[PDB]
RNA sequence: GAGGGCGUGAAACCGUUAAGAGGUAAACGGGUGGGGUCCGCGCAGUCCGCCCGGAGGAUUCAACCCGGCGGCGGGUCCGG
RNA sequence: CGGCUACCCACCCGACCCGUCUUGAAACACGGACCAAGGAGUCUAACACGUGCGCGAGUCGGGGGCUCGCACGAAAGCCGC
């Protein structure tokens, strides 16, 4: 048949932090991006789950 | 709906009120699934080899493999027997179309003349009991077992004086159907011809 | 006259038997309590017919009828009275059982309190003399 | 109030407004219905039409003592026969190219001289023939299942076929027979948007499943005998 | 801030039993038994609860007033009503569908009152 | 049933009593049957709640109005 | 009357004794007479990666000092030239 070792996905679909406000931001923003049908709430949805390292903080300047 | 009063004026009646008292958790709504009758709404089948007047033995019922003379069909499926009580002790009994092998022979029946107040709701078993509790008794009414009479014999009578001079034209009837129905050790029922 | 459940279904279990421990029968010190069998060439591990059975996921019960009781409820702990009103919405499905550690005393108050509420009791009338 | 009256008129002109598109949709399909079965029915005409054709043919060339030889069928379906383990890769890449994983299973494909070599390469694991056209239509209407997304939908309403593949004209599954059994410009998709047929056992039992067909087997060429194979598989 | 709070009274918050498969919220205003942010009393601006009368037959009924918050003296008033099986029924009814006052859990205080009247019957 | 290394008192082992069985060592998994202890029911006699039409009795309220308190909703954001 | 089971018995089928070294273990390969208790990947320093938190081109008082003597205070609070 077909290998079952790149079947599940690895990426993640919950914020490994505890944060209150994190979670309350996760809850809205799924529910926008689930009915608004937006690639940027899809996006911005996305980018919440992420972790410190690939949420890098942007300087003033650039 | 609005009614009259003693006094002050006439009052507005609301019928089909609220009911008082709500079980918790209440059991949902079935899925509205279609093609299912009631069991007095189905059709009835008959087998090519049950016609009026022919020969049926009782295999499964009390009277354990008797011959007996197959009247008409009923409407809610059940096949009315009948057996002459001169030649076999069985009255007229409701059998079930699986639970009888029909004999090739056949009886001129066509003149049965057969009455129209029997029916399925002639036939029935009831049952009561005065006291709710436990006593010595069998509820008063099984210890002195049914004797209906004058209704039961009464039809039982119009129908018997009129099949005994069909069967008794037959030479060997009258014997044939007083007779009881057995498997001997040297015949088997797949090559016996019924 | 017992105190009638909601509607409940025909529990079908797929597996009667409880998994038995490898050689638990030829020693009295192997419990009875299942233990993942891990040697290199054991039949129990690589399942070899007319052996034990291994307990996997296959074995499930269903969801609709799981941790449901013979009689059709559903169990819970309880310990005194207070513990016992909070049963008062779910007495259709879910159903009381009082601990072990009560007394006499106090639990002829609870069985009261549960048959004012109509709540099923899974342990009624224990330890009456 | 008289506002609440006129919201009640209000109300009964949003409901003309719901029906008005619901007769709408009826009608439209009514329509569809309509186009379906005229379809159909010209399907028929052409299916009369090129089976008498070909003993036409015949008969015309046989009165002058000349031989008439047909043309070779562009459709082929394909059975898996062996099993999994013990597969060289130069077969099962061509066996997982032609959806078919598991055993026992088929699928249409459309003949060319690649066709031919791919399915020469993996010879030993398949039994391929000539479909009928009562098998097509079997093989359509009792095991079809087409794959709208991901996963594997029965096929029970024309919509799911319009929905996903009635953007080249095959909205009905009687298009879709007729796309298979016809292969033309739009096989491909017609038959890449078909679950691979997972087929039951024979009945009549497989006799000599390792040997070719041709030395008293079954996996192989069986042209014009995989239609009694296709009646008891299915 | 009824998500803010809940986020915190959902978990590591008193009141709350899970001993077996299911979990008790078992607040003193409270409808139902589930552990919910639908039927928590104690975090929204209006909340609806029924009780059994401390005298032995009725039903008081509390409400939070929500003229004063953060207020527990005076944030809930209570009545009592006692008539017969279908009179309480029927005002508890219109106490939630005549007002907005949070709309739902309507049936469930209904439920509850029907529950503990049938308690108070004998 | 705490009797001078005596709180509680498990397993290996042994004695007695009861039950069952016995030529392929015993033991073990799948599926039944028989016996026994025990459990729940009282076994031709036990289902619950809602509405309506009838059969008899007792009560205040509900329709509506009035007195009146407590809470809900918004308009003027009115004096703040 | 109903009852799966941690009770006993019988028949039918399948059923070699567990653990590890090994390509190969039931082996005429090793350990185990049985039972109860104890028994084996811990801690410190350093490094690398990933995750959570706070601040952010800044970050860190773990080192000392201050307030009042304190069971909880061998804590916690603060330093601001
Ligand atoms: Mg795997
Ligand atoms: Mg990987
Ligand atoms: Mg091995
Ligand atoms: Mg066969
Ligand atoms: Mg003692
Ligand atoms: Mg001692
Ligand atoms: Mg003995
Ligand atoms: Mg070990
Ligand atoms: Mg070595
Ligand atoms: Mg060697
Ligand atoms: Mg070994
Ligand atoms: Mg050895
Ligand atoms: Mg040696
Ligand atoms: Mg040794
Ligand atoms: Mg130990």
């Amino acid at each position: 048949d077909i290998r079952h070792n790149k079947d599940r996905k690895v990426r993640r679909k919950e914020p490994k932090s505890q944060d209150i406000y994190l979670r309350l931001l996760v809850k809205l923003y799924r529910f926008l991006a689930r009915r608004t049908n937006s690639t940027f709430n899809q996006v911005v949805l996305k980018r919440l789950f992420m972790s410190r390292t690939n949420r890098p903080p942007l300087s003033l300047s650039r | 709906t609005v009614g009259g009063d003693k006094n002050g004026g006439t009052r507005v009646v609301k019928l089909r009120k609220m009911p008082r008292y709500y079980p918790t958790e209440d059991v949902p709504r079935k899925l509205l699934s279609h093609g299912k009758k009631p069991f007095s709404q189905h059709v009835r089948r008959l087998r090519s080899s049950i016609t009026p007047g022919t020969v049926l033995i009782i295999l499964t019922g009390r009277h354990r493999g008797k011959r007996v003379v197959f009247l008409k069909q009923l409407d809610s499926g059940l096949l009315l027997v009948t057996g002459p009580l001169v030649i076999n002790r069985v009255p007229l009994r409701r059998t079930h179309q699986k639970f009888v092998i029909a004999t090739s022979t056949k009886v001129d029946i066509s003149d049965v003349k057969i009455p129209k107040h029997l029916t399925d709701a002639y036939f029935k078993k009831k049952q009561l009991r005065k006291p709710r509790h436990q006593e010595g008794e069998i509820f008063d009414t099984e210890k002195e077992k049914y004797e209906i009479t004058e209704q039961r014999k009464a039809d039982q009578k119009a129908v018997d004086l009129q099949i005994l001079p069909k069967i008794k034209a037959v030479p060997q009837l009258q014997g044939y159907l007083r007779s009881q129905f057995s498997l001997t050790n040297g015949m088997y029922p797949h090559k016996l011809v019924f | 006259a017992a105190l009638r459940p909601l509607v409940k279904p025909k529990i079908v279990k797929k597996r009667t038997k409880k998994f038995i421990r490898h050689q638990s029968d030829r020693y009295v010190k192997i419990k009875r309590n299942w233990r993942k069998p891990r040697g290199i060439d054991n039949r129990v591990r690589r399942r070899f017919k007319g052996q034990i059975l291994m307990p996997n996921i296959g074995y499930g019960s269903n969801k609709k009828t799981k941790h449901m009781l013979p009689s059709g409820f559903r169990k819970f702990l309880v310990h005194n009275v207070k513990e016992l009103e909070v049963l008062l919405m779910c007495n259709k499905s879910y159903c009381a059982e009082i601990a072990h550690n009560v007394s006499s005393k106090n639990r002829k108050a609870i069985v009261e309190r549960a048959a004012q509420l109509a709540i099923r009791v899974t342990n009624p009338n224990a330890r009456l003399r | 109030p008289e506002t609440l009256k006129k919201k009640r008129r209000n109300f009964a002109e949003l409901k003309v407004k719901r029906l008005r598109k619901k007769f709408a949709l009826k009608t439209l399909r009514k329509a569809r219905r309509k186009l379906i079965y005229e379809k159909a029915k010209h399907y028929h005409k052409e299916y009369r039409q090129m089976y008498r054709t070909e003993i036409r043919m015949a008969r015309m060339a046989r009165k002058a003592g000349n031989f008439y030889v047909p043309a070779e069928p562009k459709l082929a379906f394909v059975i898996r026969i062996r099993g999994i383990n013990g597969v060289s890769p130069k077969v099962r890449k061509v066996l997982q190219l032609l959806r078919l994983r598991q055993i026992f299973n088929g699928t249409f494909v459309k003949l060319n001289k690649a066709s031919i070599n791919m399915l020469r390469i993996v010879e030993p694991y398949i039994a391929w023939g000539y479909p009928n056209l009562k098998s097509v239509n079997e093989l359509i209407y009792k095991r079809g299942y087409g794959k709208i997304n991901k996963k594997r939908i029965a096929l029970t309403d024309n919509s799911l076929i319009a929905r996903s593949l009635g953007k080249f004209g095959i909205i009905c599954m009687e298009d879709l027979i007729h796309e298979i059994y016809t292969v033309g410009k739009r096989f491909k998709e017609a038959n890449n948007f078909l679950w691979p047929f997972k087929l039951s056992s024979p009945r009549g039992g497989m006799k000599k499943k390792t040997t070719h067909f041709v030395e008293g087997g079954d996996a192989g060429n069986r042209e014009d005998q995989i239609n009694r194979l296709i009646r008891r598989m299915n | 801030s009824a998500h803010l709070q809940w986020m915190v009274v959902r978990n590591c918050s008193s009141f709350l039993i899970k001993r077996n498969k299911q979990t008790y919220s078992t607040e003193p205003n409270n409808l139902k038994a589930r552990n919910s942010f639908r039927y928590n009393g104690l975090i929204h601006r209006k909340t609806v609860g029924v009780e059994p009368a401390a005298d032995g037959k009725g039903v008081v009924v509390v409400m939070k007033r929500r003229s004063g918050q953060r207020k527990p003296a005076t944030s809930y008033v209570r009545t009592t009503i006692n008539k017969n099986a279908r009179a309480t029924l029927s005002s508890i009814r219109h106490m939630i569908r005549k007002n907005k006052y949070r709309p739902d859990l309507r049936m469930a205080a209904i439920r509850r009152a029907s529950a503990i009247l049938r308690s108070q019957k004998p």
